[PDB]
RNA sequence: AUCGAGAGGA
């Protein structure tokens, strides 16, 4: 991307559905988004637990 | 108060290496370092020894 | 108002510290180390822009215009030199992070002459 | 840093205590058992390990 | 000449496949031991300084050369031989070389009379062998050679074999040195602290590290700096005051570039006013000295540390010779500088996570580690050996002074358990490198050999280092990452990622002099005002006046493969006036396609010189020789401008960016190992990716071709692997085509009788029949008769029930004379393998036979006997188990669907099409909609079109070419609903069912999980001695925990009795007798009925007590803190 | 909670030796209408000049004149600090606190310092920000 | 939506765009570039339920 | 057998 790019595409908007499939960009940005589920479901046990 | 065996036991090993319990060894560091100090204190020892 | 520079003494080349001639009710710029003095030419000797009202232009540099990663624009002309294409990009500074305003460069080269729509 | 200090003169360990007067800008280190007495300038930047230093090249100096 | 759209699908892939010819997948392990060996041991030997010891007459002890034989291994008789890696493997050796290092003592006594002895060749350790790096056996072997010698040609190496254990080491992230990096920490009395951690290139010394921060909130910012080996901070104008820069402008000169700004001035202020009182250098030095050596340290002394401190142990990269000041003061000052521009926000503090922040210690690096260590330890050894001798007067033997042992094994433990670092301080060690190669399948080995790994610590809670950085991208697997308690902290590699190796920058500097560079002593600091510093492996060497063309040059030269080698960094950031330039190790780089004004350098001729790869050795190598291909690291990825394909360099109705530097080889190279065998990620919910890339390593296959040979702990084989009918491009270089971990499953996603409900399965009995997912289990015993002292003697022999005492009833008809037992014998749980027997101090040897791990039943494969390193029998037995899937087998696809079979059923009890095809495999439904796996859907729907054209499909990640309209479109062209659906009848009945059942060949995998390695019952057991509770673990015969939770719900249900009975009678019910006087536990002889209390001196009032053993456990472990737990029974 | 910081465009100190002829040409209005008038003897003041530029809006903002910043001022310092101030109609809004009865410049600092933190113009203090709304709910 | 968020990105670059009460300009230009884009989201959502 | 470490599973 180009520098100070806010437009939907930088900034992580997957504008194609899981049928059509994610561009090499939206693929990473998903893989992200999804990465912060992990973490938050991995790090919220302890701590719930406690 | 030194425990009794059941507190540290001794587990023996593959062989016949009978392997004692961490408390076991701490106990022979105090039993020997209270020796030596009680044979210190008993004979002339340097008060900076002793302590 | 603008800002006050330090100012060196001539001799142990140290900062020149303020101070105040009773005797001629004059400001000074007196060094602590040595026992050099001037007369002031400011008369300001402390000045704080809270607001900070900086001119980013003054930061920006022409030498941006070379970065291949920075988008480039043919709407907005040079008023220098009349280049047809332009650099741009946003303030991205602390106390300009308000306000996602434009900063345009001229691509050309040795114009390198920079402004804000 | 430690701030009591071995004695130059008995070699009596951290009997050596240090005064910072910074009122004065003097610092005055103090043997407990041999009773020496050293006085220095300090700055506010200073420690008594710099007094001591200052009483340790005193000396060294004296003694030439 | 130019590639166009419709060849590019291929010009790439072929440009891919060209470096994995080249490269492999292994290439960091490799490269990194290979740079180790032929530099690193020789500048840490040459960089330990002589040791000179006298009386008189002296010795210094140069050491001046390594040599590095090959493997070789010694018997009793010791007689050298080549040792192969599976002779290491099998015989429990350690594959490693001797060093020898060349040695020259000169005696000086006095007079003149000098002469030099040189011991050449003098063996001063064992180093552990990489396999297939450069120094291995294995090296430049062909694929005959390696099947001759019982090695499997797809075996990548980069690990070692320490004692017959395969050892791999992680690579470790760590924050990269010899750069500034100012952060600003929320909770501090710091608004800003910069920080160095300056480490000489050569490896001569750690990093040692400078901070120069900012004091918190006159009251105006004032700057400190935390030198090495001070006690305390120093304010740093008083650093520069040490450095000879007395006036407050030139430390000015060297801080602030432009004396114009008022902003940087003002701030500055508060230190120089700091440091008014000190005015001149010795007080300087003094000020400095004071804090560090002793409180009591001689004036001349004091100064003489200060010095010694400032040239030496601050930045050493900058320099450590003498005269080196003005180079020290300048990068000091740009320090400081850089700690200003953050505080007035000029700058953005540096990033943690930035990949361009960040170094990936590998083998090499981290082998230099500890050789540095070892080598150190060792010539202290030398030392005082010799220095008895000369204390003596007597002259000392040099080989007699060096006990090898050090070296060997030192690198033998720390390869050997992962704790990385001295035997000694096995705890201030940080373990986890040099992990056990996972062997179980080729993926798992593949992806173990290219793990990274971020120590930030497990118990962390803090996310930020475990998400999933942008600087990851081409890099690191955005998907494949364990997803337990490490999430993110443990990595892996990108396809095409390669970490550098490391490379001298003198060739780099001894260039920037020619070319318009000038040096920082040679300036005068007014010219740094417009003028662009640069930095080279973090020390400013010099400025110049035009950074464009010195790029542009310093990009052709590495484009040409001169000087500049092709993974030196160079990065222009252009706001800030800094070049700043990388030759060190552990940069991760990607290959990247460099681009013309907007067109590519990599025209048909390249791709045709490619296509003939195997005539003409036109190889990769040729190809980044070109200047077609460049290496681009994460720090300079930041001043590139990527097109993902070569159609963004195409002319648009708006141009994005029109001026573009690189392009993607292919996107599809993000993926590591694991990952890069999902088809169609990009169809898939990402968790479900990553789950995958995990699952794959726990899928069954063939986890090397050579497994007949190998004595592996634990080892699956599937009896038919088959290659995935949908596959991506990536796998060809896996080689998951050779060796894959998986079969085609017909596969029909329905609703079957409830029994595949919530992550389940149904699989085809009549499929289970014929050998589908049918794997053989092997597992391997180990032996050995240990003649340690006559005092007790094992030996292998058939026990007799006379003479042996500890026999178990368990007969051992099957075992030989010799006590192994024999090939091709059925051993069923509890019997015996090797019959041995330990001689006593049931007369004069007991039996300490080896038994099969309980309830396995397989058969006995084979057995091997040899002698171990030391030398005495020892013996590998094999056993055989053939695993059949049943109920309760964990089964997965590439997609993260996950689940057991649930119940089996026959082919006639299946469901079926028109022509009579019932599913493999029949999965629920409901797995698919919030889990999002469309991927597995469109990997079935192109693996039906593949099976019926004879195809495999292309499920490579981002290709347009394929998509689920044209795969319909070709599925009803084979008579097939073009959705993939199918009319299916009801086995049990024969009507069909209302709704058409989505069916089709998807690749499924068989996991290492199955039930009969998990079922576990217990009932009165063993116990454990120290608390008499149920052992822990199916393998102790064990008892399951009833926790603190369970307890917690049980009280919830108010089921008292029950809680009892779990917590106090079917664990450690117990009795003790109490006095009822002083409530402590008394003396009970219930043979001969006598209790009684020595405290109180009664011996009528002692009560029963029924108590847990731990709970009497728990009260004398208290009387053991002198607590009185008194148990008043009134 | 508004301190003087948060509705102060920017703080200076002046060495003026003279109120009746001021350094700044724009402020020669207000002084001198000042200090003809001897509420406030021109000898007990000090050489030393702090000139504030408060931003207009700002004080409209918290609908806060020069009148309750100078009474604050003068209440805080007590007439220690004497404070004096122009109308709410100028272009620019402006007050000049030199200080009348470590040196004076820098003495100076610390009260500005001192004042623009934590001096209290309005509300209660620990109260940062204030959000006014409509619950839909 | 995406030509939508290249109106405002227009608007933000040439000062055309003015705060609301209770934030700062960076964070309402991402409310409303968030919020045009979860209106197309929901708006294609209720496209394909349909 | 004990201790530690590591890798995994839910
Ligand atoms: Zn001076
Ligand atoms: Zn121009
Ligand atoms: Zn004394
Ligand atoms: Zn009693």
């Amino acid at each position: 991307f180009i520098k100070d790019d806010y437009g939907p595409e930088s900034r992580g908007f997957v504008e194609n559905s899981y049928l059509a499939g994610l561009t090499p960009t939206e693929f990473f940005f998903h893989a992200m988004g999804g990465r912060e589920g992990l973490i938050d479901t991995a790090v919220k046990t302890a701590e719930t637990g406690y | 108060p030194v425990p009794p065996l059941s507190v540290r036991p001794a587990v023996v090993m593959q062989g016949s290496a009978r392997n004692q319990d961490d408390l076991t060894h701490k106990l022979a560091d105090i039993v020997k370092i209270n020796n030596q100090l009680r044979r210190n204190e008993q004979n002339g020892a340097a008060a900076h020894v002793i302590a | 108002p603008g800002f006050v520079g330090i100012r060196f003494c001539q001799e142990c080349n140290n900062m020149l510290y303020p101070k105040e001639d009773k005797e001629n009710r004059i400001l000074l710029y007196a060094c602590r180390n040595c026992d050099y003095q001037q007369e002031a030419d400011n008369s300001c000797i402390y000045v704080n822009k809270i607001t900070h009202e900086v001119d980013e232009l003054t930061q920006i540099i022409a030498d941006v215009s070379q970065d291949p990663t920075l988008p480039r624009t043919e709407d907005h002309p040079c008023q220098k030199c009349g280049h047809k294409e332009a650099v741009f990009f946003q303030s991205h500074s602390a106390r300009a992070e308000d306000a996602m305003r434009l900063y345009y460069v001229c691509t050309a080269p040795h114009c390198g002459h920079r402004w804000t729509e | 840093l430690e701030t009591q200090f071995t004695c130059p003169f008995c070699n009596h360990e951290k009997s050596c205590d240090v005064k910072m007067d910074r009122a004065r800008n003097t610092g005055v280190i103090s043997c407990t058992v041999c009773l020496e007495e050293f006085q220095t300038p300090i700055t506010y930047l200073s420690e008594p390990v710099d007094v001591y230093s200052d009483w340790i090249d005193a000396c060294e100096a004296a003694n030439q | 000449d130019e590639i166009t759209p419709d060849l590019w699908q291929e010009a790439c892939w072929i440009v891919i496949s060209s470096y994995f010819d080249e490269k492999g997948l292994v290439r960091q392990q490799l490269d990194s031991f290979d740079e180790f060996i032929q530099m690193s041991v020789q500048r840490i030997v040459e960089d330990a300084p002589p040791i000179d010891l006298q009386a008189p007459p002296r010795y210094l002890l140069k050491f001046e050369q390594i040599y590095l034989s090959k493997p070789t291994h010694w018997e009793r008789d010791g007689a050298p031989s080549p040792m192969m890696p599976n002779e290491a493997r099998l015989r429990n050796l350690t594959y490693s070389a001797p060093l020898y290092v060349d040695i020259t003592k000169t005696v000086i006594k006095e007079g003149e009379e000098q002469l030099q002895t040189q011991h050449q060749k003098t063996f001063i350790g064992k180093i552990p062998i990489m396999l297939r790096s450069t120094y291995c056996l294995l090296n430049g072997l062909t694929d005959r050679d390696l099947c001759e010698l019982n090695e499997c040609p797809l075996d990548p190496g980069g690990y070692f074999i320490i004692n017959g254990s395969e050892k791999v080491l992680i690579a470790q992230e760590k924050m990269a040195t010899n750069t500034v990096y100012v952060f600003a920490k929320k909770d501090s009395k710091y608004a800003y602290t910069g920080e160095c951690r300056s480490c000489l290139e050569n490896s001569s010394r750690p990093t040692s590290t400078i901070w120069v921060s900012m004091l918190a909130r006159a009251i105006g910012q004032r700057i400190v700096a935390t030198l090495p080996y001070i006690k305390q901070e120093v304010p740093i104008i008083i650093v520069f005051r040490a450095l000879g820069f007395v006036s407050d402008r030139d430390i000015l000169e060297h801080i602030i570039y432009d004396f114009e700004d008022p902003e940087m001035m003002e701030m500055v202020k508060p230190s120089l006013d700091e440091a008014f009182v000190i005015q001149e250098q010795n007080v300087a030095l003094n000020f400095i000295g004071s804090r560090g050596a002793k409180p009591g340290v001689t004036k001349e002394k004091r100064i003489k540390y200060a010095k010694e401190v400032l040239q030496k142990e601050m930045l050493p990269h900058v320099g450590v010779s003498d005269f080196c000041e003005t180079k020290k003061a300048y990068f000091l000052g740009y320090m400081v500088h850089r700690l200003l521009l953050a505080a007035l926000g000029r700058r953005e503090l540096d990033d943690r996570d930035h990949y361009g922040n960040k170094r990936l210690d590998l083998a090499g690096p981290l082998l230099a580690f500890l050789f540095r260590g070892m080598f150190k330890n060792l010539l202290k050894e030398v030392r005082i050996y010799a220095q008895k001798f000369i204390d003596r007067g007597k002259d000392f033997n040099l080989e007699l002074a060096i006990k090898t042992r050090i070296i060997s094994d030192g690198l033998k433990y720390s390869l050997a358990t992962g704790n990385w670092g001295d035997q000694k301080k096995a705890h201030q060690a940080r373990a986890g490198v040099s992990q056990v190669l996972n062997r179980l399948t080729f993926a798992s080995t593949l992806s173990h050999l290219r793990r990274l790994n971020s120590p930030i610590g497990r118990d962390g809670k803090l996310a930020k280092p475990r998400q999933l950085h942008n600087t990851l991208w081409g890099m690191v697997c955005p998907a494949e990452t364990p997803e337990g308690h490490a999430v993110g902290l443990v990595k892996n590699l990108a396809l095409m990622a390669y970490i550098s190796v490391g490379s001298q920058p003198s060739p780099i500097l001894e260039f920037l002099e020619e070319w318009s560079m000038e040096n920082l002593e040679e300036i005068s600091p007014a010219a740094i005002a417009d003028a662009t510093k640069i930095f080279v492996n973090g020390c400013w060497v010099g400025i110049h006046k035009d950074p464009e063309q010195l790029m542009n040059t310093l990009r052709k030269l590495r484009r040409q493969m001169d000087i500049i080698v092709s993974e030196v960094s160079m990065i222009r950031d252009i706001r800030e006036r800094e070049i700043r330039i990388y030759t060190d190790a552990g940069r991760i780089c990607r290959p990247l396609l460099i681009v013309e004004k907007q067109k590519l350098l990599l025209k048909k001729r390249h791709i045709d010189q490619l296509k003939e790869r195997e005539y003409n050795n036109y190889s990769w190598q040729d190809l980044v020789a070109s200047g077609v291909v460049e290496y681009i690291d994460t720090l300079e990825e930041e001043t590139v401008m990527l097109a993902m394909t070569p159609d963004d360099l195409q002319e648009k109705e708006v141009a994005y960016c029109s001026t573009y530097t690189h392009c993607e080889i292919h996107p599809s190279m993000i993926l590591g190992v694991c990952a890069s065998i999902i088809p169609f990620p990009d169809h898939n919910q990402s968790p479900r990716n990553t789950y995958q890339s995990a699952m794959g390593k726990q899928a069954m296959g063939v986890y090397i071709t050579n497994f007949h040979v190998r004595m592996d702990t634990l080892a699956h084989v599937l009896y038919y692997p088959q290659k995935p009918l949908v596959t991506t491009r990536s796998m060809e270089y896996l080689r998951f085509r050779e060796l894959p971990a998986g079969i085609n499953s017909i596969v029909a996603i329905a609703s079957y009788t409830g029994y595949n409900q919530e992550d389940s399965v149904i699989m085809n009995r009549s499929a289970v029949d014929r050998g589908f997912f049918r794997s053989v289990f092997y597992r391997s015993y180990k032996e050995q008769e240990s003649k340690k002292g006559f005092d007790q003697e094992e030996v292998f022999e058939k026990p007799t029930r006379e003479t042996c005492q500890g026999m178990r009833h368990a007969i051992y008809d099957k075992l030989d004379d010799d006590g192994l037992i024999a090939p091709g014998v059925r051993v069923s749980g509890d019997d015996v393998i090797i019959g041995k027997t330990v001689t006593l101090p049931r007369y004069t040897k007991r039996d300490c036979s080896t038994f099969l791990r309980t309830s396995e039943t397989g058969i006995v494969d084979q057995v091997m006997v040899t002698l171990n390193q030391e030398g005495y029998k020892f013996c590998k037995i094999r056993v055989r188990s053939v695993r059949i899937p049943q109920i309760g087998d964990k089964f997965a696809s590439r997609h993260g669907q996950k689940g057991t079979c649930g119940i089996q059923y026959r082919q006639e009890d299946m469901p079926f099409t028109c022509e009579g095809i019932t599913p493999d495999i029949i999965i629920n439904p409901h797995a698919i909609p919030s889990r999002m796996t469309i991927g597995h859907l469109i990997e079935c729907l192109q693996g039906k079109v593949s099976a019926n054209k004879g195809e495999i499909g292309d499920a490579t990640p981002f290709n347009d070419a394929v998509n689920v309209q044209k795969i319909s479109n070709l599925l009803s062209d084979y008579g097939y609903h073009l959705r993939g659906n199918e009319v299916l009848y009801n086995g049990f009945t024969g009507r069909k069912i209302t709704s058409q059942i989505f069916i089709g060949p998807t690749y499924y995998q068989r996991l290492k999980h199955m039930v009969d390695d998990k079922i576990h019952s217990r009932a009165r057991g063993p116990i454990q001695i120290l608390n008499r509770q149920p052992m822990e673990g199916r393998s102790r015969d064990g008892g399951l925990r009833f926790g603190e939770m369970e307890r917690d719900c049980q009280i919830a249900h108010g089921a008292a009795q029950f809680l009892r009975e779990r917590l106090f009678e079917a664990s450690d019910p117990y009795q003790v007798h109490v006095c009822n006087l002083c409530g402590i536990m008394a003396i009970a002889n219930t043979r001969t009925h006598t209790y009684e209390c020595r405290g109180c001196r009664n011996k009528t009032q002692i009560s029963l007590v029924r108590m847990p053993y731990a709970c009497k456990l728990l009260f004398q472990e208290l009387m053991s803190m002198s607590i009185a737990p008194r148990m008043m029974s009134v | 909670h508004t301190t003087l910081r948060k509705v102060t465009a920017n703080t200076a100190i002046y060495y003026d030796p003279n109120p009746q002829s001021t350094v700044v040409a724009e402020d020669q209005e207000w002084v001198n209408v000042y200090y003809e008038m001897p509420d406030f003897d021109v000898a007990r003041i000090s050489p030393w000049l702090l000139r504030v530029e408060l931003d207009r809006k700002h004080m409209t903002d918290r609908k806060l004149t020069m009148e309750q910043i100078a009474e604050k001022i003068n209440a805080g310092f007590g007439d220690d600090l004497n404070c004096i101030f122009n109308d709410d109609n100028a272009e620019k809004l402006v007050l000049r606190i030199r200080i009348m009865n470590m040196d004076d410049d820098v003495f100076l600092r610390c009260i500005e310092s001192n004042m623009l933190t934590d001096m209290t113009l309005q509300g209660i203090e620990q109260i940062s920000k204030v959000y006014m709304h409509l619950p839909q709910t | 939506a995406k030509q939508d968020v290249i109106e405002v990105i227009e608007k933000a670059h040439n000062n055309e765009l003015e705060p609301t009460p209770g934030n700062t300009l960076r964070q309402t230009f991402e409310n409303q570039v968030n919020r045009i884009l979860n209106d197309a989201r929901d708006k294609t959502g209720s496209s394909a339920q349909k």
